[PDB]
């Protein structure tokens, strides 16, 4: 059955390099769906941050339509390995780091929908680059995210756009591994930009992170007021003993070094 | 506020090459891609093409590939537009339209030019050929050819030549009781003709 | 190739809602075609309203609004005003260029309206003696400023008169041969036509 | 059965020689399949207690590509969940004293997968914490009360001990 | 305590759609994920489908296929269940009914709804009428329910039987039997209070 | 395709250990089919007891249990109770959907047996007129409330017509129930069968 | 240069570096970015403070000559203090 | 037609570990167009720093030609996956 309705599409002649046909010569619309599974290890230093995501793509793909209406037959067939199928090229633009997830079975799905329509979705842990700025260091908010675009083909060709329903979704474990930032807000946007070899197409996803001020809190603003205030405690000691008020003052403003250091 | 100022008016023969300049300012010159708008009686509105004046990149519509070619110079911040073997069918108003988003492409346009009007023609000065026309109040018509209800029309252009006419509505018991006549004056011409209106 | 389509004129009353439409000649209008709007003031002054995905140039009136209605782009505004009365011009992408429609042109109701004043002016001698016969059909006295003439032919653009009632004229070009004849004007309801 | 590990972020498999699986074919059409894998998971852990808490952490193992109809796990019915005899003594900081076996199926956008889930408790060692933190932090805050026997005339060395034994305080939280 | 509210009964005609609501209260709403059960009585019990409130996930009995829609709205704690081209077969008691697990799927019910009872049909506002059962009186061909029947205009009540009604030619019909003598019927439906004796 | 089968009725008496069995037709019940088991109390009351791999709702007495006795899905109630009386639904789980079974109508008797009291009455003279034939077949006083409706006419068995309703708590904690035919009868009960017919 | 907050990239040029080897003469290109140390840094870390470290040990030389103790806890733990800076 | 052309030119005799001919001999000229992206982790201890670039390399290739003056065909086909090019 399902290896019989791959055998049929792959029997004739099909290209897996040769672009999707349109009816209006448009260009392949690719609908991109975002899940992130884990937001880590938020490098202020340089200005990077790790993140594992579930990427998911859709597209159709008249060639590959076997069911069509079907109604007679099973609604998707999924891809054996074996069968080679056109798939947007799509890269990370900020992505500094990339791996794919191949523990035993390579981690990815693809399913041909008896109408033509793929769905693409593998996991990838990426290292994305983001510029941080700490004018309000200790009570800053940062907004990091992840471009996806393609790289080969242009604007002709291939055009990505957000799924229409929760284009980005988050696993629900992922505040929970991310202790040192609350996660406040998300969005999902486009960066299309035109470029010396021609105009591509892009999306952005990105996420607002806050950090925890409990942290500072105690390590820092509390620890201080400690500090000043044993430096007073020095305006009660007779002026006579000054050793006293010099020990104080002294010891106060070298551990303030220190903790800033 | 942001501004961007398209050079004068243009008249240049056919066969020649002249460049249109888009002087941008009120925002980072760099960050907004610019279009380019062609405007012309006998058809509706093209897009010529498009620059990214921080990248230099160009994008140009299959119909304009080869007939113009946009640069930009970012120290004086402004856009220019190459027209090469100009024709009958360059004559038109091409404005400068920028592109809406800051450093990407968005495909949505902001603020245009007051557009740059270029006239390619290659006629020379030519005396209005006026031919007087004619079927209460009886409205008389005065028709100028190749060069109290004053109605004057716009002017057309027929065969590499203007023509417009002149309809005037006046009481039916002034005519041809009394003498109907339209002036027809050109300076460019030095020419001024009489036509008298008759029944 | 691709073809953008748009009605020719609109009218509304200041308050009203009208909504103007733009429809592609390859199929349905998708998000995919970044369906822009632009105006056109008098004086050839062009400024953008809608585009790209969902957002709108810097200052566009609330009342604007954009949308995909049926199967084409919708411009929808709502509680019109007087000095929304323009030309208005959508672009839809098409894979790697624009393509312009032919502009709406709306209306803002000031003036009661008017029946187009029509006459038809026969080929003078002089034309015959040329050999090129020339056919006038004047309209005068008409508002808004919306008409379409209907018989080589070529007729002028509508331009507003000393009373604020748009006026134009018709030319039928043809040869002294082929003269050896009538003119109507479709003007928002009734057609006057003359022989 | 395409398995993966949902919550690793990152895995080995170990090839040095011949790799290091096994497959066997038993008569009656049943498969053994064997494999070492070294893991890297991530375990969200709650610090509300730091020096003497206990932390879970598991390993979610589930297929990729096929769904509820194709493929669904179920743990051993006997032992699960075994550890190597040498697992405590490689895990000087923790105490390992429960494990369970559990199911994580889950309904996702993409259809409904089957998931396993072991889970390991740990329990955080004292005598570190006894030693080098609250040991030390007596002994130093009685250090501070020595100072109450000396004159009320020579504060300089009551100063030197308060503020010495505040000063240490401070470096050794941090 | 956990509590889940369903909106109220619902008439509709033939070809129309309607959705019935789920109010989930008194635990984290988008920790559990929500069933959808239908209770005709032509049949037994037949699952719709699922959807996970944290996920917006969701997945169907393939004979629901395009019949119902579930949705969700996390901000009011509320399930949907949308049914598109009501028929005769679609009247039923539809429930809801909670998952067993915490963020994970269990496979095993918690709690149910008090259910939703959706009547579709093209049926007319209509009076019943009345026929004696001698060797007991038998209201027919009646629409909407309920009716209500006393036996000598509520002298004689010991003994008295009124059965449930049934849906046998599109309209409601019941009976009611006893151990002169009449049954007297008020549709308040159309404000019908008919009267028959009960001769030999 | 799979049908789930369950005892048509159970009798249990007030401490005693019933169990409850649920077949499945493909084969035998196995982990993988997650076999849950619903309680139906009066007026629609519904609530879950056992399902998934081997947990229970939140509240199920410990009396209840689950298991896979020979092979099919048993809940057996060790100890029951009064307020145990209701109708239980399990439900097997196929691949990627539920199927419930028919449900098995639990009695904790609390009363003494009682048979039923079958009246047939003849279609009214009256409603033929409207060319239409119905008769009744009253069913009151029996208990447990779980009986078999079946017609006959004219020796051979009615396949066409007929509908019974639901045996409904009456006054006396006795059920009833009523069965009408339609044109232009047999009740069995706890092993018997009561006939009433007419010429 | 927003990735990069330590430095400012001031210059960039591109040249050729075209050798002659043992294997024979290669062909080669050379681009070259300037990165300029941003100051802001050391100013507040290393100078502000070494200065501030400085006049304090100033202001011992206000207190009387008899109480050493005080301009000799002052020299000494700034002049220590000093020292951990640089390290 | 991309499918076509492209398979138009390596149906001939094509080597991509031949060096693509020229017209007096000389050398294949390679122009080169570098974008930097980001400049990162500028290591002041092991002298060194990272970088990443999109690097853009242009030759031409006689062999390769096949709209030549072309004006009736596509600009420029992009290559698929297993047509081998010598670069
Ligand atoms: C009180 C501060 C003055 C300066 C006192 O400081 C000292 C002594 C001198 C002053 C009197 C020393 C100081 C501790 C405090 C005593 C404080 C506590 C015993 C605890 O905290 C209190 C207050 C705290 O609310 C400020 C309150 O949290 C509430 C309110 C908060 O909202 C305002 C809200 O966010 C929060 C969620 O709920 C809390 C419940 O209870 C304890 C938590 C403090 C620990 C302090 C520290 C732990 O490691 C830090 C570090 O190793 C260091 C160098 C110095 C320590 C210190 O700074 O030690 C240190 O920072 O006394
Ligand atoms: C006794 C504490 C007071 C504050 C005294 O502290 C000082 C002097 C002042 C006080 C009198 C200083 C202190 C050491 C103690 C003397 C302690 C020992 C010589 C040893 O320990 C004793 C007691 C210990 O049981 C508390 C006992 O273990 C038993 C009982 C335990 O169950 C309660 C059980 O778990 C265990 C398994 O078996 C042990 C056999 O024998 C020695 C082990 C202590 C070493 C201490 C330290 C080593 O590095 C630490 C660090 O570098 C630092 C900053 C301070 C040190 C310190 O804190 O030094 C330090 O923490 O005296
Ligand atoms: C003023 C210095 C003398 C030595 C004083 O030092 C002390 C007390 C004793 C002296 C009187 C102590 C010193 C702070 C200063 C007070 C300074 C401030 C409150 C702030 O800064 C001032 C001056 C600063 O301009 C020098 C000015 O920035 C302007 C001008 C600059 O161009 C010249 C230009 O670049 C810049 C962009 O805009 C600023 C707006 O405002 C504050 C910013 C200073 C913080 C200092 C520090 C923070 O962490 C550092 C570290 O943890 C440490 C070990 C010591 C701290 C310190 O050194 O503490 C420290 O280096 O006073
Ligand atoms: C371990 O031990 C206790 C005792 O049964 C239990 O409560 C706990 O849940 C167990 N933890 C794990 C991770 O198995
Ligand atoms: C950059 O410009 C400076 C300007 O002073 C000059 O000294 C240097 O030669 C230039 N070179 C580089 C590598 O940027
Ligand atoms: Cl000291």
């Amino acid at each position: 059955s399902d290896s019989k309705i791959l055998a049929h599409l792959f029997t004739s002649g099909y290209d897996f390099r040769v672009r999707p046909p349109t009816d209006n010569g448009g260009p392949v619309v690719v609908s991109v769906n975002m899940l992130l599974r884990t937001i880590s290890k938020i490098d202020v230093v340089n200005m990077e941050y790790s993140a594992q995501l579930t990427l998911r793509e859709s597209w159709i793909d008249k060639r590959l339509s076997y069911g069509v209406k079907g109604d007679g037959q099973p609604d998707f067939v999924i891809l054996t390995v074996g069968h080679q199928i056109w798939m947007p090229d799509t890269f990370f633009p900020n992505e500094k780091q990339a791996y794919k997830h191949t523990i035993d079975k390579p981690n990815v799905l693809i399913r041909i929908h008896n109408d033509g329509t793929v769905l693409y979705s593998v996991r990838i842990s990426l290292v994305l680059s983001c510029p941080m700025y700490l004018q309000y260091y200790p009570m800053d908010v940062q907004q990091c995210s992840i471009d996806l675009a393609s790289y080969a083909y242009t604007t002709k060709d291939i055009e990505y756009l957000w799924k229409e329903h929760s284009p980005l979704q988050l696993k629900v474990g992922l505040s929970s591994s991310l202790p040192s930032f609350q996660l406040t807000n998300t969005s999902t946007t486009y960066c299309t930009s035109v470029t010396n070899t021609g105009i591509y197409s892009c999306l952005r996803t990105t996420i607002q992170l806050k950090r925890e001020f409990s942290f500072y809190l105690l390590q820092l603003y509390i620890p201080s007021c400690m500090l000043v205030i044993v430096s007073w405690v020095s305006f009660w000691f007779d002026r006579t003993a000054i050793p006293a008020r010099v020990t104080l003052g002294v010891t106060t403003l070298l551990t303030m070094t220190a903790q800033s250091a | 506020e942001v501004q961007l100022q398209q050079s004068g008016p243009e008249l240049v023969r056919p066969g020649a090459s002249m460049k249109i300049s888009c002087k941008a300012s009120g925002y980072s010159f760099t960050g907004y891609t610019m279009n380019w708008v062609k405007q012309s009686h006998g058809k509706n509105l093209e897009w010529i093409g498009l620059i990214n004046p921080y990248n230099g990149g160009t994008s140009y519509n299959q119909k304009f590939k080869g007939k113009a070619t946009l640069t930009v110079d970012k120290s004086s911040s402004t856009a220019y537009m190459e027209l090469l073997s100009l024709t009958s069918e360059d004559s038109a108003v091409y404005y400068c339209a920028r592109d809406g988003d800051y450093y990407r492409y968005g495909r949505y346009f902001d603020y245009w030019g007051q557009g740059t009007t270029l006239t390619v023609s290659s006629a020379k000065t030519t005396p209005p050929s006026v031919y007087p026309l004619a079927p209460s109040m009886v409205t008389l018509g005065c028709l100028v050819k190749g060069y109290s209800g004053v109605h004057t029309f716009p002017a057309v252009l027929q065969s590499d030549l203007y023509t417009l006419s002149s309809s005037v509505t006046v009481p039916s018991s002034t005519w041809p009781s009394e003498t109907v006549t339209c002036n027809v004056a050109h300076p460019a011409s030095s020419t001024k003709v009489d036509k008298k209106i008759v029944p | 190739q691709a073809v953008v389509t748009q009605e020719s004129a609109l009218t509304t009353s200041p308050g009203e809602t009208v909504t103007l439409t733009c429809r592609s000649s390859t199929g349905a209008v998708t998000t995919i075609n970044f369906a822009n709007w632009v105006q056109e003031k008098p004086d050839h002054l062009f400024t953008g309203l809608i585009g790209g995905i969902n957002n709108r140039a810097p200052g566009v009136p609330a009342r604007f609004s954009g949308s995909l209605i049926g199967d084409k782009a919708a411009l929808t505004i709502t509680g019109a005003q007087t000095e929304d009365e323009a030309i208005y011009f959508c672009a839809l992408w098409y894979s790697n260029h624009w393509v312009f429609g032919g502009g709406t042109k709306l209306t803002v109701l000031g003036q009661p309206k008017s029946s187009p004043s029509v006459t038809l002016f026969p080929p003078s001698s002089e034309e015959l003696e040329t050999n090129k016969a020339t056919l006038v059909c004047t309209i005068t006295d008409f508002y808004p400023g919306v008409v379409t003439v209907d018989w080589g032919m070529e007729t002028t653009q509508p331009s507003k008169q000393s009373n604020n009632k748009y006026m134009a004229s018709s030319y039928l070009t043809l040869t002294a041969r082929a003269w050896e004849y009538s003119c109507q004007v479709t003007h928002e309801g009734h057609t006057v036509e003359k022989s």
